[PDB]
């Protein structure tokens, strides 16, 4: 790596980055890349998730929490759940009855629910002081190796490049972790390129770079508090308090305008590997809500949105308001078995990302739908 | 059932109601002479209906935490009537009843 | 101006029909919402339901199966019946329009709004006693 | 190294109570309570031990 509190991406387990990194143009060379055998993506996989792990180490974890809880709506509204449930305190011969609020999501009926992950595994919950805001990671070639980038501007995922040159290293890559849409990744220089491995197959996937972003407005409306409760002998579990003013649904806004125009120009380049048939788009077809929904971490929270607003269209020859869902139980990279919990947190999220790419899929007219959980698409 | 209250003529009253918002409200306010029907003084908040002064007012909904609240300023004799109550919140089953309201007295008759 | 004058029984006997008549002038009832409020002497009013065409018309939940609300459009008049009558049900009861108007506090497509009623046109009411 | 990552049997230090009453005419047919997923529940199982 070459990069540069507690970020979970800082864990200063490699170096810091050369202040004026440098390229070599090769003139007169022609090499051939192949994006879909690239060990790089392997590699930044592996790191990814390594650093994901080891950042979750030293923490609390919230297995006394596996306790019968005792939930109602009484005082919520006129997808938010009053638990109430006995705790250890840091005497081992005392208990006490405490409340806290869940999402419907994280809890499973069974003196009626429990936490959806206590009959599979424990649940770890975030270090606290432990922000997910991505940081650019920069990858750095050992002695006896060299990197090398294509410059061409029409480059789609394989073939020769004419314009080679040799770098240290490359630029920082932030590890955006998003399901449908990418978020903040490098815009293309002159139109929209659509890279896949084989545009013709129905089983791969289709990675579309667009020339132009599309910003995309979160929120999380609702004011919850945070409330501090202890577990054991400095274990402390970060617990969702009550909710100060209305109960409000969470959204992204996508403009109309902008949305439309990109698809048109999404649809014309798919034209030119298509014949000229009709194209439609559609919602995911199914899976459950990491793939069916675009997720995304947005100032700690997880977020998940339905999408169904954005591809739902047919192409022949005002702002969009995407409603979501927030969990706190976690179980990022398929990995079955590892949930994590994301504390509250305190006060009302608002964050803008930039929609730079899409992931698509085709059915066996032709069509196409949003999805690809497989992280190592976006990197 | 009513809260007790008294000014001299020219003060200002302050009339409270209710429990504290949970969510953002629309708070109606009526009043009533003794032996007549009641009739509004305020809804949504703070708009009157046409045939009620300026002195009639009233605390925003826009706030949590707190109780509703009447001001009248430059009380008179023809302000001597209960005030009462009705609260709506987002958070809260609709209020098929009207809270204890308040008397307002007005003094040196 | 809308002027609303009632009549009634005057004195109902325990476990009998109270049904009290809503004569509208000034208006027509098939335009405007009518309620019906109840105030027992010495106690702030309760609100009974609210009646309206199209089916809106809605109850207190603890009179929902006791009360029946309705519009004579022939006659011009609001007709309140309550069953069961008891000692508690002794009230001066009260005929008022209604107008309703909307509070929106989010997102109107997520329906984070609500409808909500005030009481501008109140008639002189009528004093009823259980036996 | 191939063991560490597994089950440890320690919540089965438990009093047992074993019989061989639909055993034999060695082996012992014990009962004990153990925890469940639900830290605040317990339940009797059944498991044949060798002697
Ligand atoms: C993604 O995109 C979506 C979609 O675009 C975004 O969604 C939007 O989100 C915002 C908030 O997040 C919502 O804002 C609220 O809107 C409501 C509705 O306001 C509309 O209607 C008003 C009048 O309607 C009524 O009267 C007319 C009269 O004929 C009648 O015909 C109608 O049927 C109805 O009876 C209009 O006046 C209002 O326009 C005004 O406000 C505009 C705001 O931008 C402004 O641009 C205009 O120029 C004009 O000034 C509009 O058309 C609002 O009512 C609400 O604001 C009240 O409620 C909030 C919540 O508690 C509170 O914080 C505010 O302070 C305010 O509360 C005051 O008014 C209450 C009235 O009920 C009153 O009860 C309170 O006590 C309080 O009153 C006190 O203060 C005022 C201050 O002036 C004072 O005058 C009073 O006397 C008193 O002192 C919000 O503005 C959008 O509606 C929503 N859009 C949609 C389509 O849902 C989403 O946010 C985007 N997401 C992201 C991430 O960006
Ligand atoms: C707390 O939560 C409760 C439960 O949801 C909520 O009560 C509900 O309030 C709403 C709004 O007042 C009621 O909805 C109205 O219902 C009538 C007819 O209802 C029939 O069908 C329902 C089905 O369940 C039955 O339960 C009920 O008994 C009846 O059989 C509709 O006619 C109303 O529609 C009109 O008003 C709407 C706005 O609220 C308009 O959008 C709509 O277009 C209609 O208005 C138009 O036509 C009118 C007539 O011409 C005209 O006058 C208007 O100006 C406009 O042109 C509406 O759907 C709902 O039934 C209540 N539910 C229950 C179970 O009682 C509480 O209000 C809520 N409280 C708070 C504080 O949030
Ligand atoms: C795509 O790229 C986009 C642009 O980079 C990203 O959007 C950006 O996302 C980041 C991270 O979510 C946003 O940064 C946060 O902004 C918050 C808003 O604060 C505002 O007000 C502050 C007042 O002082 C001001 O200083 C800020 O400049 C800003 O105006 C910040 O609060 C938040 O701070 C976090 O980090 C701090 C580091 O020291 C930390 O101290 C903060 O602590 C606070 O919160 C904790 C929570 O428990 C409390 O315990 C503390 O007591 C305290 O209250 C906090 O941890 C951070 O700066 C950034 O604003 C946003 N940009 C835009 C335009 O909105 C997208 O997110 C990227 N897309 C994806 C998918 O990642
Ligand atoms: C779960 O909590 C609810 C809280 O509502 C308990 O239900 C009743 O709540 C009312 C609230 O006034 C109490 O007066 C009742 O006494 C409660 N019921 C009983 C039987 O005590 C509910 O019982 C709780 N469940 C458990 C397992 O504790
Ligand atoms: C742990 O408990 C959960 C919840 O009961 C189980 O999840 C259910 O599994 C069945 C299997 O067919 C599904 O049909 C349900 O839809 C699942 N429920 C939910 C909420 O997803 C889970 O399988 C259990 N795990 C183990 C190891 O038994
Ligand atoms: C071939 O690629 C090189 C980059 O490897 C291009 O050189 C860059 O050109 C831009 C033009 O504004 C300069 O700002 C950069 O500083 C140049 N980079 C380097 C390393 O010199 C070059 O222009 C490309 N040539 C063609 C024909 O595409
Ligand atoms: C989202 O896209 C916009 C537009 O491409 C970016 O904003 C500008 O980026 C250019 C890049 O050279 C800067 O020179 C401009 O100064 C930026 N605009 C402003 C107002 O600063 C924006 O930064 C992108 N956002 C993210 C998260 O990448
Ligand atoms: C990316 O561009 C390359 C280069 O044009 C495409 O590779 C050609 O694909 C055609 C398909 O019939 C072959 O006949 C050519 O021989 C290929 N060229 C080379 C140099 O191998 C590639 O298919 C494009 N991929 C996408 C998704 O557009
Ligand atoms: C790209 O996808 C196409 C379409 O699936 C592949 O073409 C098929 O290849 C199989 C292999 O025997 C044939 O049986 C089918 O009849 C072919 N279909 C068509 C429409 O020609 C193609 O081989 C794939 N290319 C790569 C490199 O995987
Ligand atoms: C969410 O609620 C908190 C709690 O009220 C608001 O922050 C402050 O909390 C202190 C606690 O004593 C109050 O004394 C302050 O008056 C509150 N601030 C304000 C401006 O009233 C917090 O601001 C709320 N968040 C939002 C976005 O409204
Ligand atoms: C997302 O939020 C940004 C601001 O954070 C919005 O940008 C503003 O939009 C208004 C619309 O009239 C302009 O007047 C401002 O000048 C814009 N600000 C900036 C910094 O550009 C953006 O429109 C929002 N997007 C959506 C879909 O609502
Ligand atoms: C996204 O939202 C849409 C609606 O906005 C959901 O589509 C509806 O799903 C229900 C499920 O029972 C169907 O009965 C409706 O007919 C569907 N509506 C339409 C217009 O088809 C959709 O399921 C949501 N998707 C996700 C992933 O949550
Ligand atoms: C894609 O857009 C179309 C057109 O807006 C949606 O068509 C609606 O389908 C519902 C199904 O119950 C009908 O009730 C609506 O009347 C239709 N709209 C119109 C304008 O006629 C279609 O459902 C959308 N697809 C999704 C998944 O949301
Ligand atoms: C918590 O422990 C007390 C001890 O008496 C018990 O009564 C209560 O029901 C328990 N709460 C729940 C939700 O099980
Ligand atoms: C909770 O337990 C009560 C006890 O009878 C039951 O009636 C209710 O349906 C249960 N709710 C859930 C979610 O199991
Ligand atoms: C993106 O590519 C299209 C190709 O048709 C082009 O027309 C458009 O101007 C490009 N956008 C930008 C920002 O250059
Ligand atoms: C997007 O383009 C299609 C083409 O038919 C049009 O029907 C649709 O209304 C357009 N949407 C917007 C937001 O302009
Ligand atoms: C298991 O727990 C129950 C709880 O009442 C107890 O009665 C039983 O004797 C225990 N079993 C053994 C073998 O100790």
């Amino acid at each position: 790596c070459a990069s540069d509190k507690r970020n979970v991406w800082a864990t200063h387990a490699c170096v810091p980055t050369d202040p004026n990194p440098q390229e070599i143009v090769l003139e007169n060379v022609t090499e051939n890349f192949n994006m879909w055998k690239n060990n790089m993506v392997e590699q930044m996989h592996t790191d990814i998730i390594s650093l994901w792990d080891q950042s979750l180490k030293p923490c609390v974890k919230l297995t006394p929490l596996c306790v019968t809880l005792n939930c109602t709506n009484v005082n919520v509204t006129n997808e938010i759940k009053n638990c109430s449930f006995n705790i250890t305190t840091e005497l081992r011969d005392k208990k006490k009855k405490v409340y806290a609020l869940f999402y419907r999501l994280d809890v499973v009926p069974i003196s009626n629910y429990r936490l959806i992950n206590c009959n599979t595994s424990a649940i770890t919950q975030a270090c606290p002081k432990v922000s997910f805001e991505p940081i650019p990671i920069h990858y750095c070639a050992p002695a006896g190796f060299a990197i090398l980038k294509c410059n061409d501007k029409k480059f789609n995922g394989t073939g020769p490049c004419k314009n080679v040159s040799t770098v240290q290293c490359t630029h920082g890559i932030k590890p955006v972790v998003s399901t449908q849409l990418l978020l903040n990744g490098s815009l293309a220089e002159e139109e929209i390129i659509i890279r896949s491995e084989n545009i013709t197959n129905n089983a791969k996937t289709i990675i579309v770079q667009l020339n132009e972003s599309v910003e995309i407005n979160c929120t999380r409306p609702n004011n919850n508090t945070r409330k501090s409760i202890r577990i054991g002998p400095g274990q402390w579990f970060y617990a969702t308090g009550d909710i100060i003013g209305d109960i409000r649904q969470a959204h992204c806004n996508i403009s109309g305008t902008k949305w439309n125009k990109t698809l048109q120009q999404v649809v014309k380049k798919l034209r030119e590997h298509f014949n000229n048939k009709t194209i439609i788009f559609n919602p995911s077809s199914g899976g459950d809500l990491e793939i069916t929904t675009h997720s995304f971490n947005c100032g700690g929270e997880f977020f998940y949105c339905n999408t169904s607003g954005l591809f739902n269209s047919t192409w022949i020859g005002d702002t969009i308001t995407l409603p979501c869902r927030i969990k706190q139980i976690i179980n990022m990279w398929q990995r079955v078995g590892q949930p994590m919990y994301a504390p509250p947190i305190q006060g009302k999220i608002r964050c803008v990302s930039n929609i730079t790419g899409l992931l698509l899929t085709r059915d066996g007219t032709e069509t196409f739908r949003p999805g690809g959980g497989d992280m190592r698409d976006n990197w | 059932a009513p809260t007790f209250v008294s000014v001299a003529p020219g003060q200002t009253a302050r009339i409270t109601c209710g429990e504290e918002s949970l969510g953002s409200r629309s708070v109606i306010w009526y009043q009533q002479r003794p032996g007549q029907a009641p009739s509004l003084i305020i809804y949504n908040n703070n708009d009157r209906p046409s045939g009620i002064p300026d002195r009639f007012s009233g605390s925003p909904g826009s706030t949590f935490g707190t109780t509703a609240t009447l001001t009248i300023t430059s009380v008179e004799a023809g302000d001597e009537a209960d005030y009462y109550c009705h609260i709506w919140d987002s958070r809260r089953p609709t209020n098929w009843v009207f809270g204890e309201g308040t008397t307002l007295i007005v003094l040196s008759q | 101006q809308v002027h609303l004058q009632e009549s009634g029984p005057g004195l109902v006997k325990p476990s009998e029909t109270l049904s009290l008549t809503c004569n509208v002038s000034g208006t027509l009832v098939r335009d405007n919402y009518w309620s019906w409020i109840r105030q027992p002497l010495g106690k702030q009013p309760e609100w009974i339901g609210y009646v309206h065409d199209s089916g809106d018309t809605n109850y207190n939940p603890s009179l929902k199966s006791r009360v029946h609300l309705s519009l004579d459009k022939s006659k011009n008049l609001v007709s309140l019946r309550l069953t069961g009558v008891t000692a508690a049900d002794s009230a001066i009861y009260y005929c008022a329009t209604t107008k309703h108007g909307r509070r929106i506090y989010g997102v109107v497509a997520f329906k984070e709004w609500f409808t909500y009623f005030y009481m501008d046109v109140w008639g002189k009411g009528t004093s009823v006693t259980v036996s």
